[PDB]
């Protein structure tokens, strides 16, 4: 009976008073559909901020933390009810109180309020967390603690529009490079998470991660024996090599090509669609970068997954097959060519995606270019693959650029 | 894309 909690929560007997606050948290927690709105219209959000500020009584307060919190967990409207109640400037208070638990439970508050969106977590940053939230990383906290520090610390990097603000990153990074030298799987996967939201946020972002000194330590978790690091890292690398030619030289020269045999034949089909979207941020760099692909030799794989991959991983691999004929050389062509790229390539002009068919158009239209010599020879090789029917019914398509290109190409060089 | 953004805290 709710009504009598709320009253009983106002009580001055301690006794009354605890109890109904502990009722309520047990109505929040006892399973994973708790009633939130009866409790809110109940009422006793009010009583539960009040009873943040008990010092006296850290079972009190702890309790009314975890009932917020849990009322925090659900939809937007609820955690805004929890905000609106001026809940946020007494957990801000709590992360200093002397008991762990105590402190605990507000950071877990706090990160439930931060995740609601980027406006709640601006005003939370606004209000100081991050200095006291990052002032806990220590070889003495408990590691459930710490994973719940590195939970906060992600969804203070989760939203891009807008960003967190510089000075809240440049806190951030620090943290971050002291937590990817730890050895457990969560946190590790925290980190590395909360550097792939900041590495996705623009050029000036991925300058700071780069600034840091961490990426020498990032890449070497491509190999992680925890595929949800992998995943992670893959991401992180791949957002940073978005970048220009220099920050993406920045990942090359962390030795980063050597982990992506590895990537190419992963079981794991997101796997491989990740590692060829990256290589292909690669291949649209200069020809120094071009040349890394092939001399480490992921030119073969890489055509393979053209041929042979899901959809996804095919996508990308075109990508990564036309980039290359931005800024290589004549000879790096010539080199895709003696690897048999033309069959698998012409093969992919059938898909219903209109960009896929696009880019493998470009591409061919771009190698034919500047393969004078013996140009020919390669349509010989567009032809008996069966490519040239590809192209000569692509004249018949919806899209402007598509037929546009067809026409061209078959006018040109054939 | 596996990384949790709100966690209701269930007694253990």
């Amino acid at each position: 009976s709710l009504e009598a909690i709320v009253q009983n929560a106002s009580s001055d007997n301690q006794g009354i008073q605890l109890s109904a606050v502990q009722a309520a948290r047990k109505l929040l927690s006892s399973d994973r559909n708790p009633p939130i709105d009866d409790l809110i219209k109940s009422g006793i959000l009010p009583i539960l901020v009040h009873c943040l500020e008990r010092d006296d009584n850290p079972s009190l307060q702890f309790e009314a933390a975890w009932a917020l919190t849990n009322i925090a967990s659900g939809t937007s409207e609820q955690t805004q009810a929890v905000v609106q109640s001026n809940a946020v400037p007494l957990f801000l208070r709590l992360l200093h109180s002397p008991h762990q638990n105590v402190c605990e439970q507000a950071v877990w508050a706090l990160g439930n309020i931060i995740g609601d969106g980027p406006q709640c977590r601006d005003y939370v940053i606004s209000l100081g967390v991050v200095k006291p939230l990052l002032s806990f990383i220590s070889p003495s906290i408990p590691i459930t603690f710490l994973r719940n520090v590195t939970w906060v610390m992600v969804n203070l990097c989760r939203h891009k529009d807008p960003p967190p603000p510089m000075e809240t990153i440049q806190e951030i990074l620090p943290a971050l490079c002291v937590l990817i030298h730890h050895t457990d799987v969560n946190i590790l996967v925290d980190t590395v998470w909360a550097l792939s939201y900041l590495t996705d946020a623009g050029n000036e972002q991925i300058q700071m991660v780069i600034d840091s000194g961490i990426v020498p330590h990032l890449v070497p978790l491509l190999s992680h024996q925890e595929v949800k690091v992998q995943t992670a890292a893959l991401r992180a690398v791949g957002n940073i090599v978005t970048g220009t030619d220099e920050q993406t030289q920045v990942v090359l020269n962390c030795d980063a090509l050597s982990h992506f045999p590895a990537l190419l034949t992963h079981p794991k089909e997101k796997i491989n669609k990740e590692a060829v979207w990256f290589l292909s941020n690669i291949t649209a760099g200069n020809q120094q970068q071009v040349q890394a692909v092939i001399d480490a030799n992921l030119v073969p794989m890489i055509i393979h997954l053209l041929d042979k991959g899901d959809f996804g991983t095919q996508k990308e691999a075109a990508w990564a097959i036309s980039n290359l004929t931005i800024s290589g050389r004549k000879d790096q062509v010539a080199y895709l060519i003696q690897q048999n790229v033309i069959p698998p390539f012409c093969n992919l002009l059938t898909v219903k995606d209109a960009q896929v068919v696009q880019v493998v158009l470009d591409g061919l239209s771009n190698i034919l270019k500047m393969a004078e010599d013996e140009a020919e020879t390669i349509g010989n090789l567009i032809e008996e693959c069966g490519g040239l029917e590809k192209i000569e019914q692509l004249q018949n398509h919806e899209n402007e650029d598509i037929y546009k290109l067809a026409y061209e190409i078959i006018d040109q060089f054939f | 894309e596996e990384v949790q953004r709100k966690r209701q805290k269930l007694m253990p």
